Order: C-alpha cells, then structure tokens, then sequence
C-alpha cells in the first residue's frame, strides 16, 4: 500500500520476487526460526519484511521499498539485505534516486551474526 | 581472579603462593624450595588440563569475559613499539572506551583502533566498561581517514560489550556515527585487518570491524546481541543464557565454518591471561602473516575484493 | 526505550526517541506527516537531481 | 521602532496613522482622507532624504541594526520559491541562528544558508540573536558539501552579530569548525555567492562567506570585529565606538574600493525596511546577474579562479 500510494499507477514493477528466507541456523527458540518464518510470510503475505519495487513519480523514474514491520518486527534478514543490494543495483544501473521507508525492531536475531 | 570452574586450578595456586614466605619467612626457614615448587607446578599443568578440555559456548563467553585479560592496551605493549595515542573527536569529546594511535609493527607504521575495559574497577568506571559513545566512533572515523589518507595499513582490535545504552549516548546520533562509520571504512584505499580479541559484538563492534581480514580468538564471543538479552527477549528469562549461546553460534569455530572469519589464533593454554606474552607474540605473527598476502593487492584491486567480500555476506 | 531504562535506572527525558524531539537534537532533518510524503518526496527529488518542478 | 535620527520621519507618520481611524472611527466622520494623506504623504517623503543624506559610518551600523529589518527568511520569502528548510547537523543539535534549505531561482535550484535574527524578542531569544553555535556550521558545511555534490549553485546570505561566546559554544570546538568551514568551501566545484545584508563581521561570519563573488547592501557593516569591542581594547572605553566605525573601514563604499567586495546593491530610500520587496528584486537580480557570468567558466577554472582570487587578499 505505501509503494502504491508514492509510486504512479501503472509502472510498479517489484524487485528482488524471487528471494526467500533459506534459514540455515535452524535457531531453536521456544519456537523452531522456521516455524516463525512461515507463520509471518503466511500472515502477512510477504516473502520477507523489506520489498522493492521500481516505478516512476510524477514522471520520474525512481526505486521505492519499505519495511513490513508486521514480520517478525520487519528485521534485516538476509534477504532484506539482498532486496536493499538488489533496488541500489536498478538504480545505479538506470539513473535515478533511490527512496526507502524505515520500520524495524533491530536485526534478525535468529540469523544471528548473518 | 581465576572463574568458577577454574577452581581446582586456584587451590593448587594458593598452596604455591606461601612457597614464596617459607623461602625465607622466619625461625631460618628456608626448606628445600625446588623440589615443591616443581611437583606443584607439574601437577597444576596437568590439571588444567583436566579443566580447560571439557568447556563448550556458555564457559567461552565466561572466559571471554575473564576479569584478567589482555585488553587493547596489553596487545599493544605486548606486539608494538613507539605507541602514539590520539585522543579526540574533534566535535565534542576525546571517548575512554576506545583508544586509538599510531605505531610501528616491526618497523613498518601502522594504526592501531580498538576498545580498553580497563584493569580494575577503577579504570572500568573511567572507560565505561569499554562502553563507546558516539563521538569515540567519530574519532575512530578520524583517525581511519587520516590512516588511509597517508598510504597506512590499519591493524584494529575489537572488545566492546556494546554501544552505551544511554542517554548521552543516543542523544548525539549514536545511529548516524555507526552508520557513518561503516559507510566509510567501506571505501579506504589501505588493507584492514580486525581481530575479536576479547569479548566483542553488539553491532556497535562493527563499527570499527569492516575489513579485508577478520581474525578471533578460540574463547572470543562475536554475537549480533549478548547470550543474556537474547535470553531474556526469546527465552523469557536470564537464567537460560547458555542455551542461547549454544542456539546462536557466538563460538570462533562455529563462526568459522560460517565464512565469516578468516581465521582463528590458537591460545596459551587455560586462556591466554595465562601467557599474555605467547598471545602477543601468536596475534603479531598473524597480524604480519595477514598483512604480507594483502599488500600484493593494489588499492583498487583491494577495494574490489573488500566490496566483493561484503556481498558474500549472507546466504542470499 | 526498556534496555536504556533498566542501564540508566532513571527517567527518560519526555519525547524521547520521538521525531519531535530528534529534529530538536539534530539527527532529524524535517518532519513530513504522510499526506504530503509523496509531493514531498517529488519535489525534492525533481530539485536534486536537477529536474523542472512537479506540476500539481 | 524607527531609529533616533529618524525621529521627524517619525511624528509625520503619527500623525498619518490615526488618519485611517478618522475615516470611519465615530460620530459620522468620514473627512476628505484622500487630500490630508497626499500632503502627509508628500511631507514624509520629501523629510525622509532630509534625514537619509547625511548620515555615515556610525550611522550605518545603527541602520544596519534597525530592529526593522529584512532577514534571510525574508528575502527568502521575497525573492525565493519552493524553500525547503533541512534542520540538523548529524551530530549534537540543529541551531536556530542558523536557517539553511534547497529552494529554486527562476527554475533554477539553489541552496540557501544564511543567519535569522528573529524579528521580535521571543523569536530573538529562540534564535540567540543569530548567534550560532558551532554545531550550526558543522550543519553550514553538510549542507554546502550537499550542494557540491548534486551540481548545485549555493546562494549565501551572512547576518550574524558573531560566534556565540559561550561556555557551549567554546566547549565544543567552536575554532575547529570554524576552520574546516573555511577549508572545505575553498574547494567545492560549484559556484558560490555571498551578501552581506543586515549586520554581519566577527569572523564566524566568514564561515560562510568565502565565495567567488561578494555583495553587500549599502547600509550593512563587514567589521573584523564589533565597533564596541575596537573601542573597548583601543579606545579604553565604549562611548568612542563610532570613532572606531570611522577608523575601520566598516562601511560597504569603503570596503568596495579595497577590492573585497564585488558589488553593492542599492537599497530602497530610507533603508531597505521600508520597500523590503524592492530590496529583494534588486538583490534576485543581483544574485541571478553573478550567478550568470559565473556558469560560463567550467568546475576547474571556477575552483582555479576562487583560489587566485583569494590569493589577491591582504596589499602583500
Ligand atoms: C539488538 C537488535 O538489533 S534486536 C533487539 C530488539 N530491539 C531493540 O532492542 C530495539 C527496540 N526494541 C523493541 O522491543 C521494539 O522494537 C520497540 C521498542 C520499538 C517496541 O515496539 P513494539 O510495538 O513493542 O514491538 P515488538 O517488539 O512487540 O515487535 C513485534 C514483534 O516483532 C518481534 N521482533 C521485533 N524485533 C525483533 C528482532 N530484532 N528479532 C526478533 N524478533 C523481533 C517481537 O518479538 C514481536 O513478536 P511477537 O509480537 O510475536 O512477540
């Protein structure tokens, strides 16, 4: 919803679909991480907390993203991470300012140090 | 001050101890000195032994914090010579809780940045416990730019509980320091090197971590949050820390396996407070062994692997 | 705010943490309510980058 | 509040006030306004040259400082469009005797950095006089290195008493700030223009005045240092201040023939309180007149010129 309130109708194009939580740590909490990770990506419908998603303003072209907090307090996983390199990457290839919108509780805990 | 399970080890201590006043303490005592002093010595090494074997992550972080240890201070005296000592940021505070220089690592200049608990309680409360403010990390910023600006290497070593968790601490943008702070260390066009030494971790050790190399100690703890918070935040408790540090990984060898660490440098045996001196001498060995392969590598060739590196980051 | 509160074992300062305040303490350049983000965005962006103004 | 010299300007128009009163106040009385205002009128208009011929240095420090005076925010309102203000230096605090911000010029984008008084005492108490602490500058600088970095014109207005000089001001590193200010405008690859409207000297001053063009008003004083503060250390007293105004060279035509500044924009009749929009079209079109025959010349001539021309400072 932010994404489409800023960006023009009609040109969102999202970045970085393909990645998804490959949790390695297998972190067990009171919860199992996995158990967390589908329960959010379900509940919220988002692969992860950060998305991307090129467009245009008022004819201008430009990259957008923006944290779901909902996930997990929308922590910078890894693919957070891979998304933010992934939208830097459009813009500096296509010449155009880069926006962001910042909602997070603090890193992905249960990736640890990753 | 030897820790909780280091116990068999510190009885055997205190009966070596009064061997010093029975050489020569009163009445002409003065007993066969050697022969004592030899069978003890022997049987505390072998016990040690028998003691530093069997410890796992939670023990690491206890020795990690061992209240007798080689801070920055030690490694420095220890493994370098004409020692220089900036302090301030310039903007508002010279920080305690970091300490930064400039000297000479067997004749070639370098810089030196890194954190200093202090010894006893006093020089603890006058560093905050290793605690930096912000404006320590803008005079790290500093001193990084200044190194990189006349053709230096820069030799970091890494030991901060964390960031303050204070008022004055976030008031001065403690975000935006370490935000700046690793924007720039990201494009110096000098090798970096960064060890853990000590216990390190709490995003705010990142500040000063970002480079080429990156080397740890075999009882150094390098967590993203302390075993203590993420058991109180996940676990709903303080009491099942260890757990924590079991689930999270905080140990050299599990980080390593991880590409996270370049490498490990072995310790004297029972924790290198035991022989500071060996420690210095292994950190110094790699620190030049680390150097030697990276000064191959031209400034922008270096800068391109270092961008490289970072991206490998994650399993994404 | 809570880990802060337990280390400082005080009261914090009202607003803290607070864009109101952190516009006062310098870290915050401007407070933008959400109407007015994507005009607000647009024309500071048409302005940097060197572009003529957005038209209403 | 007009000022002590002004005095006949002042009855004439206190008469001229209640005329408005008098067209519909009680009574039915509704006079012929139109005639009594045109004599009114032509009477103040005729003193007002009576009492603006005559008057010099000291002088003009006092119409510099008339408590009626445009400020950076009003010639930024009267002479420019789309101003976004950006508060906050990265560091400690944003300062209120500092107002910078992005705004356009014809179309054309600018960046603004300049002093604000504060018109009345509440305002001037919440913007300590234009009085910046440093921290204001270390924004002054952020700001031009923005400016720099997005091929961007800056447009400078300076407005300030002086450096606060206080216990915070010194504390943090007010000398410090003051020369990296100095250092990085002397090395930014776009254009820079500088007024001197209202009051402004002192050095601090300076912070943000060192450009390839120079333009001060005709009744505002550049001075190294306060005509008081001369008179204090010189003089041994205070009362001697305007024999120091003389004695300085303070006054814009003075200052013009030492080839310290580049032009003078004449001010509406009677200090430019009076038509403060005519004095932001004269100073729109100066400044749109020296940004002009500054775009020709390319980044490295442009930084090659600012650096020969500061060369030509001071007879040696
Ligand atoms: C050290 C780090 O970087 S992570 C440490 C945790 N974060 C911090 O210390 C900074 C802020 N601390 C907080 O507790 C919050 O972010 C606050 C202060 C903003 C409060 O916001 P709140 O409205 O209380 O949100 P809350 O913390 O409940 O977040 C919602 C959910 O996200 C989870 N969450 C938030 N951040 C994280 C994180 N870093 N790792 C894992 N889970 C997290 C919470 O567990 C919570 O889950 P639950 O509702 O199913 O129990």
């Amino acid at each position: 919803n932010r994404l489409h309130s800023l960006l023009d109708e009609g040109s969102l194009v999202e970045l970085g679909s393909e990645l998804e939580p490959k949790d390695v740590l297998k972190f067990r909490d009171s919860k199992k991480y996995k158990d967390r990770l589908a329960s959010a990506q379900k509940e919220t419908g988002e692969k992860d907390a950060l998305v991307v998603m090129k467009g245009t303003l008022y004819g201008m072209p430009v990259v957008a993203a923006a944290f779901e907090f909902a996930f997990m307090g929308g922590s910078m996983g890894s693919v957070v991470g891979a998304r933010f390199v992934r939208a830097v990457e459009q813009a500096l290839e296509d010449n155009c300012p880069l926006i962001c919108f910042s909602a997070s509780g603090g890193a992905r805990m249960q990736e640890a140090l990753m | 001050n030897f820790l909780d399970f280091e116990q068999p080890i510190a009885e055997l201590e205190a009966k070596i101890d009064s061997l010093t006043a029975v050489s020569r303490q009163d009445e002409k005592l003065d007993i066969n000195i050697d022969e004592e002093v030899h069978r003890l010595r022997e049987k505390s090494v072998e016990l040690t032994r028998k003691i530093f074997a069997d410890l796992g992550a939670w023990q690491i972080a206890q020795l990690a914090r061992h209240p007798q240890r080689p801070y920055t201070l030690d490694y420095v005296r220890l493994a370098f010579d004409e020692f220089d000592e900036l302090a301030g940021d310039r903007a508002y505070a010279d920080d305690k809780a970091i300490v930064g220089g400039i000297a000479r690592l067997d004749g070639r200049p370098v810089m030196i940045i890194g954190h200093q608990k202090g010894r006893e309680t006093k020089e603890k409360i006058r560093r905050n416990f290793g605690m930096p403010a912000p404006e320590g990390y803008r005079k790290a910023l500093r001193l990084m730019q200044m190194a990189e600006r006349f053709k230096m290497p820069i030799i970091t070593f890494i030991d901060t509980p964390g960031a303050y968790p204070g008022v004055g601490a976030e008031e001065r943008g403690q975000s935006e320091a370490i935000a700046r702070n690793l924007r720039e260390m990201s494009r110096l066009g000098v090798p970096v090197v960064c060890t853990v030494i000590g216990e390190g971790g709490s995003g705010g050790a990142l500040a000063i971590g970002v480079g080429d190399k990156v080397n740890m100690l075999q009882y150094s703890t390098y967590s993203v949050i302390s075993p203590e918070g993420c058991a109180s935040i996940l676990w709903k408790s303080a009491d099942k820390a260890p757990l924590a540090a079991e689930a999270m990984g905080i140990i050299a060898p599990r980080l390593k396996e991880l590409k996270l660490i370049d490498s490990i440098i072995p310790e004297p045996l029972g924790g290198a407070h035991r022989n500071p001196e060996a420690m210095a001498a292994s950190l110094k060995a790699q620190l030049l062994a680390d150097l030697a392969d990276l000064d191959v590598l031209s400034t922008e060739d270096l800068k391109n692997r270092r961008y490289q590196r970072l991206m490998s980051y994650g399993y994404a | 705010p809570r880990v802060i509160e337990q280390t400082v074992r005080e009261k914090l300062p009202p607003g803290f943490q607070r864009s109101e305040f952190l516009i006062e303490k310098g870290a915050i350049d401007m407070i933008v309510r959400r109407p007015e983000m994507r005009l607000k965005l647009a024309s500071i962006l048409a302005k940097l980058m060197n572009l003529p103004a957005p038209n209403p």
